[PDB]
RNA sequence: AUAGGAGGGUGCGGCCCGAAAGGAAUGAGCCUCCCCGAAGGAAACCGCGGCGACGCGGGAGUACGAGGGGAGGGGACCGGGGUUGCACCGUCCGUCUUGAAACACGGGGCAGGGAGUUCGCGGCCGUGGCGAGGUUAAGGGGGUUAAGCCCCGUAGCCGCAGGGAAACCGACAUGCCCGCAGCCGGGCCGGUGAGGGGCGGGGUGCGAAAGCGCCCGGAGUCACGGCCGCGAGA
RNA sequence: CAGGAUGGCCUCCCCGGAGGUAGGCGGUGGGGUAGAGCACUGAUUGGAGGUGCAGGGGGCGAAAGCCCCCGGCCUCCUGUCAAACUCCGAACCCACCGCCGCCGUAGAUGGGGGGAGUAGGGUGGCGGUGUAAGCCGUCCACCGAGAGGGGAACAACCCAGACCGGGGUUAAGGCCCCAAAGUGCCGGCUAAGUGUUACUCCAAAGGGUGUCCCGGGCCUUAGACAGCGGGGAGGUAGGCU
RNA sequence: CGGCCGCCGAGACCCCGGCGCACGGAGUGAUCGGGUAGGCGGGCGUGCCGGUGGCGUAGAAGCCGGGCCG
RNA sequence: CUCAGGCGGGUCAGGAAUCCGCCGUAGAGUGCAAGGGCAAAAGCCGGCCUGACUGGACCCGUAACAGAGGCGGGUCCAGCCCCGAAAGGGUGGCCUAGCGAACCCCUGUGCCUCCCCGGUGGGGGCCAGGGAUGACAGAAAAGCUACCCUGGGGAUAACAGAGUCGUCUCGGGCGAGAGCCCAUAUCGACCCCGAGGCUUGCUACCUCGCUGUCGGCUCUUCCCAUCCUGGCCCUGCAGCAGGGGCCAAGGGUGGGGGUGUUCACCCAUUAAAGGGGAACGUGAGCUGGGUUUAGACCGUCGUGAGACAGGUCGGAUGCUA
RNA sequence: CGGCGGCCAUAGCGGGGGGGCCACACCCGGUCUCAUUUCGAACCCGGAAGUUAAGCCCCCCAGCGAUCCCGGUUGUACUGCCCUCCGAGAGGGGGCGGGAAGCCGGGGACGCCGCCGGCCACUAUC
């Protein structure tokens, strides 16, 4: 933009406490995610190859399906509809 | 359950957009529109929020029953009464009050009769204004039910 | 000729006249009575409270109230015009400007002149004709004093098949599922559902291959008027 | 760059069609700003006790020689505080679901089409810069394009959003006169003409036995609080000079 | 300065009728009424043409002044 | 297979590489800015291997929402390999910087096509890859105008004002210190707080269909933080004479020499030879000396035209109220 | 006893006991399949005679750490909202809606849970 393409309002947004960090349980990333499923969408910063924007974090969408290793999901960035692909690894259950 | 009468101070002007919004969910629109409301914990946070902007109080079925009588109508200038309210659905005033009070009709429901009462002006002046609290000796927000005062001499 | 100005506006007085077109003499301004009566709402005096200012009860939603109706009295102006006093309010007009009463710009005054027009093409719209077709141009014949209108002329354009650089190839007169309008049955609900939406299959191009692109279950054509762009001096 | 175009945005028309979620609450998500601190990445102020050592002074000299020592180089319980630090972290903002509220079939929610316009200002909050005024972000009632009554008048401060005429009552604000309405009431403060000014109008640190009001100390016939009547010894000139 | 009380005082707010707009067919609206840029829609007037129907020396248009309506 | 670094022991000049144990959650390393991520790893080692692959999508950034090309990455599947026991991984370098239109040309590969018709030559074209615009969503590019001209602009500089008060001027508080001794007869640092609009500067508010500059001259108003005169207090006041403080604008506060000069320097007088505001008072009152145009020379610089807070000569002051 | 997980320190440190431990370790042979740019140490073929002593399992003790709570500081610091409410134009305060860290004191906490086998067992010893 003229200070954005992936980065601009991290640092301390990434950062975690000590004890936050260590790369996570094993679960998390063998954890399936359904299609017709509602999930909160969370970047994780100890997986680099498949994460958010800074801007899309905390959004909540439904999973439209899948591709590969990674699921599909349509979300609502603000008005717009957007699909975006991720890892199992920066999805969680809604509930 | 219990039923409170909520009056706007400060109306449709010199508020900010997310007050306003909050304001007409409550169905007031002007200064010195009336409206009887339910005790509800999303209605009860709205007022809450809202409280700076208007005076507000607990309003008892005695009072009601005055109230519709004499500033009630649907065409011009028309008092309701028993013979009026018994064509309306029900027999009497006071049924339609305690129905009220009960919680299961709001006004608009009971039919041929406005969700807000256009009353009068107050009288005489103020002791501590309307621009600073029922506490500090204005008239803003919750206000025993000392609102049943206010009405009175507005008529 | 002791009193203040964007020259006035609104209300109410003075003075001034008013034949006509106005309303009214079949009753004008005007006056009086009776009643209904919105929002509103006293007084005298009394009682009881309150340091007192003053509140409270009764008087009382009464007296009173805009406005309206009816009846009555009187008998010629009233409206309206000219000018002016008083109370109240009032720093032109147009433009420029974030802001103009302006020490921003422009104006002596009045009259006359004085600025969105035409053509082509494209995109819209409304109306109207006809319909899987529609529409004729040029021309001469014709008719007429001339001419328009009337008839002939279908040259030619567009649509009825699209994809593709071209070679070149070439499709669903709807099979499945929702549901608006509407219809139907029941007592809001349950069907049937054109239009429509959602699938499937097909035609073509690229392609070892897979995967994508466009297209596909018959509506257009012409006329009139208007809206706007762009091209023109516009 | 004192200019266009394309959105956002404004209007008109048409099409499809039932929910929509600005509002508020709970549930399920995201977070390091106010604040706060020594637990890191971190910059550093200060004295101790180590004498662990690079060395500028000394010693049994063999000038820091085996061994201790002193600028000192860096541990240790401590010591200042931190946009770009954190052992931590609100209020609050926002995503989503349900509910409730409200809105909607005279068409919301959304789509396509035609026609535009495309110098900003401004109070407050939160800021960044700069002594400042000024400039620039962000949210904002509002002015711009919106009157009216009040703030003496005063684009944006207050009340208020305005079809025509009539009647009534309040609001902002005021009640000595000009000017509507109080030569108001109780009590404390005042003696400066302070003030009578929310304001755009209205000058400070310091200091006054100037006042009034609260505090605990000393101390009360064990009555010096000041006066006054009597007081101010002897050793002794303390010694030195 | 701290309490307290009675009033004054807006096109606000209230109230009666009228008027437009929106909606209702071949009355209804607490939830309608400020307005520049700009969009949308309706009417009036002006000259001449055509069609239709009238007027004029028994006094046209124009001019001047006054009345009346929207 | 797990680290800088520390600790003790060995080796060496301490030390390093190197050795042995103990401590050690990440401070190490990951080419390179910064940040984040990470310990059976992305860090370390050994072996093998060259997918930094072809093709076509998907998505996001680009350009949040919300239009917006090119370009980048991530993520898929198809094909071919690679490694691994397989699962599984590899669309280069842990991630985020290291890129480029329209057009034109050339490469690689096959076919399509070239005007009555064929053969041949030579052309044109589809796709993909590579090639610049670095002023980077992409003109083809050096200067002067005081000889200038016009449209505009107070959106914007010069004068003045307004705003502002750092700078400037002036005041108050505290009192280190010397004055033989004694802070205040006198002098007075460090620091801290106000006032004024008089210097300088900032502001871009006001004017570009003009609000003419500075200085002098003449003529006048006002202010005091007062130079003198009046009335007063102290003193390190003997007198004579100073020094310091208080009231006070009633009056006075001059003439000469240089500079265009406001200001400033100088002479002798004087009771004293005070300052500041008023369109930096005073040009519809004068003057026009200075800022200063079109003419010219010199110094400096420039290829040159030509320039100068360098010097210099000469260069209109309208109007009947 | 074992094996496979989930929450992932409430299962950290320290110390104590036992084994209801062929089977899990130590331990012993290394010829062979096989690990060492040096060593069967490591990896792997082979065995259990010996040791329960670790480990490992089970039980317990909180002094340290971490998790959570109560009270004190504190509804204080801080804040959303409004004011002709106050100040010379900054701004602040009150109401109203909320309310943190650091620290002190007082505590729970030295696991829980899911599946399957197994000497012993037919259960839970562990």
């Amino acid at each position: 933009q003229k200070a954005h393409s992936f980065r601009r309002k991290t640092r301390k947004k990434l950062s975690k406490h000590p004890r936050r960090r260590g790369l996570p349980p094993l679960t998390r990333f063998l954890q399936e995610f359904e299609v017709g499923q509602r999930v909160h969408i969370v970047i994780e910063p100890s997986y680099h190859k498949g994460m958010p924007d800074p801007r899309f974090h905390g959004r909540t969408g439904t999973v439209v399906g899948k591709r590969g290793e990674a699921y599909i999901v349509e979300i609502k960035d603000g008005s717009k509809v957007k699909t975006l692909f991720i890892h199992p690894v920066h999805l969680r259950p809604q509930k | 359950m219990a039923k409170l009468a909520v009056i706007r101070i400060r109306g449709r002007v010199n508020v900010k957009r997310p007050v306003r919004d909050t304001l007409a969910m409550l169905r007031l629109h002007r200064v010195n529109h009336c409206v009887i409301v339910d005790d509800t914990p999303s209605y009860l946070g709205m007022l809450q929020k809202a409280k700076d902007y208007i005076t507000w109080g607990e309003i008892n079925a005695e009072t009601l029953a005055k109230l519709i009588r004499k500033r009630g109508r649907l065409i011009g200038n028309k008092p309701v009464t028993d013979e009026y309210v018994k064509e309306k659905l029900g027999m009497t005033i006071e049924e339609f009050a305690q129905k009220v009070v009960n919680g299961e009709m709001s006004l608009k429901d009971l039919p041929n009769l406005k969700p807000v009462f256009r009353l009068h002006p107050p009288r005489g002046g103020f002791r501590g204004s309307k621009k600073r609290s029922f506490k500090e000796g204005g008239a803003l927000g919750y206000r025993g039910e000392k609102i049943n005062e206010l009405i009175e001499r507005m008529l």
